């Protein structure tokens, strides 16, 4: 049907998905609850991660895979898997790990278990090519099929939305992940201590602490940050009215 | 012999050695996922114990996974001697082309792709890892996957495990316990079957 058609015309099946009640006040409660954005330039290879406190309710981990530059310092899964993520994750906490679409779908699960998480949801970023159908993909040798998506694995430890993200393939060498991942995360109401490892200037954002090597500016102060969650704010979901 | 063949049986106890080698294996097993059960499941060990490795020397395995079977299927895949090299997802739509564990609503189904040995002469790259198709009936896999498999490895012998009567397909041998008897046509298969099951009962 549609896979016969992609072998015909160059349009990925997902080019044809359409539409891609008011939970709007929720977004207002996230926005009122949101800490000011904090950010910190740090070479995470060389950075004692422990210096990040307190312990985080949510970690979004977007390490720069060598596969993202399949056309244009890359981390191997060797490197990622040595991160001491378990040291900064709150006893009950969540992780969202961008795994790409190769070995990462396997190695990333080794990581989720190495750090104490169970996989909860596999969220797929499905990339349409409505604006450049005549440009197929240069496959990994191991590949059987054209690879046209990326996976973001969700993990939990301790005790409304869909698992699909449909957008158009970024330009070769643009590596930004769909901003929609932040909405999915924020709508879960998991806690207000949110950490984005390997974020960039372009990803800084209210409600989040961003740490990554390419940041050009930093404003992080552990005491200033900690101050945002002292009582009576320690346990808010991020989705409630702030305590007066 | 090109046309549909099938064998009603318990895949646990059937001697799959008689069926020979297959360029492609597909299975949509009844994993023992988070309780429920509108059908009878296999335990983890029975899935580990399945005799997939006799079925191929070089070729591909297509393994449907859901829930915790996403991790368990990766284990069986590796124990059976395969390496996962791809992963197809099916996006479930309605007849007007819109989309239809605890934390998120599932819009998709996963099918791991595994390779074993050194398959040669395959049209790797023709399709993409995404299927979009209407849900024809509950718990049914979309026909598009057979198209993708045929394009991948045209003309070759294929076997489906845990298929149901609608899954019968040219070039395929379907195994399933709700199938209508035993319909076989390829002589060598009919030979090793009569030699192994003279009185025809697993
Ligand atoms: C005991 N040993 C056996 C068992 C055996 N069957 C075992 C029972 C069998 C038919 C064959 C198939 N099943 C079934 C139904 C649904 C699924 C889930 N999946 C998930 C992915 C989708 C969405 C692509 C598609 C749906 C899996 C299943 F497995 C429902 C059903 O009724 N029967 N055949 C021989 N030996």
């Amino acid at each position: 049907d549609y896979c016969q058609h992609f072998v015909d015309t160059g349009h990925r099946p997902q080019n044809f998905i359409r539409d891609v009640e008011l939970i709007r006040l929720k977004d207002e409660l996230i926005a009122k609850s949101n800490t000011p954005p904090m950010y910190l330039q740090a070479d995470i290879e060389a950075f004692d991660i422990r210096e990040l406190t307190p312990k985080f309710d949510v970690i979004l981990l977007e390490p720069p895979l060598e596969e993202y530059y399949r056309e244009t310092k890359c981390w191997t899964w060797d490197d990622i898997m040595k991160l001491e993520i378990d040291e900064i994750a709150a006893p009950r906490s969540f992780i969202f790990l961008w795994c790409g679409s190769g070995e990462g779908l396997d190695l990333g699960r080794v990581c989720l278990r190495k750090w104490g998480y169970r996989r909860c949801e596999d969220i797929c970023w499905i990339k349409t090519n409505k604006n450049n159908p005549g440009k197929t993909k240069t496959l990994d040798p191991k590949a059987v099929f054209q690879r046209t998506k990326e996976h973001c694995l969700m993990g939990i430890k301790g005790t409304v939305d869909i698992d699909l993200i449909i957008t158009e393939e970024p330009e070769i060498g643009n590596i930004e992940k769909p901003v929609e991942i932040f909405h999915i995360i924020e709508h879960f109401c998991l806690g207000r201590r949110r950490l984005h490892l390997f974020g960039r200037d372009s990803t800084i954002r209210p409600g989040w602490l961003t740490v990554g090597p390419t940041l050009t500016n930093s404003n992080y102060n552990a005491e200033t940050y900690a101050s945002y969650f002292s009582a009576p704010n320690s346990y808010l979901t991020g989705c409630t009215e702030e305590i007066e | 012999l090109f046309p549909p063949q099938w064998i009603c049986c318990d895949i646990r106890y059937l001697d799959v050695s008689i069926l020979g080698k297959f360029a492609v294996v597909m299975a949509d097993p009844p994993w023992d996922i988070h309780m429920e059960l509108p059908y009878g499941t296999l335990t983890d060990d029975e899935m580990r114990r399945l005799n997939i490795p006799v079925l191929q020397d070089d070729g591909f395995l297509f393994l449907w996974v859901t829930g915790r079977a996403m991790e368990l299927g990766r284990e069986c895949l590796n124990l059976w001697g395969y390496e996962r090299v791809d992963e197809i997802i099916w996006v479930k739509t309605n007849q007007l082309q819109r989309i239809i564990g605890h934390w998120l609503n599932h819009g998709k189904e996963h099918c791991l792709v595994g390779v074993k040995g050194n398959p040669q002469g395959f049209n790797q790259g023709l399709d993409c890892d995404v299927i979009v198709a209407e849900v024809r009936s509950t718990s049914h896999k979309p026909d598009e996957i057979y198209g993708m498999i045929e394009r991948l490895s045209p003309g070759t012998r294929k076997i489906e495990l845990f298929g149901r009567p609608h899954n019968v397909q040219p070039n395929w041998i379907t195994l399933g316990n709700q199938l209508d008897g035993i319909h076989l046509l390829d002589p060598d298969v009919v030979a090793r079957f009569k030699q192994r099951y003279p009185d025809g009962i697993i």
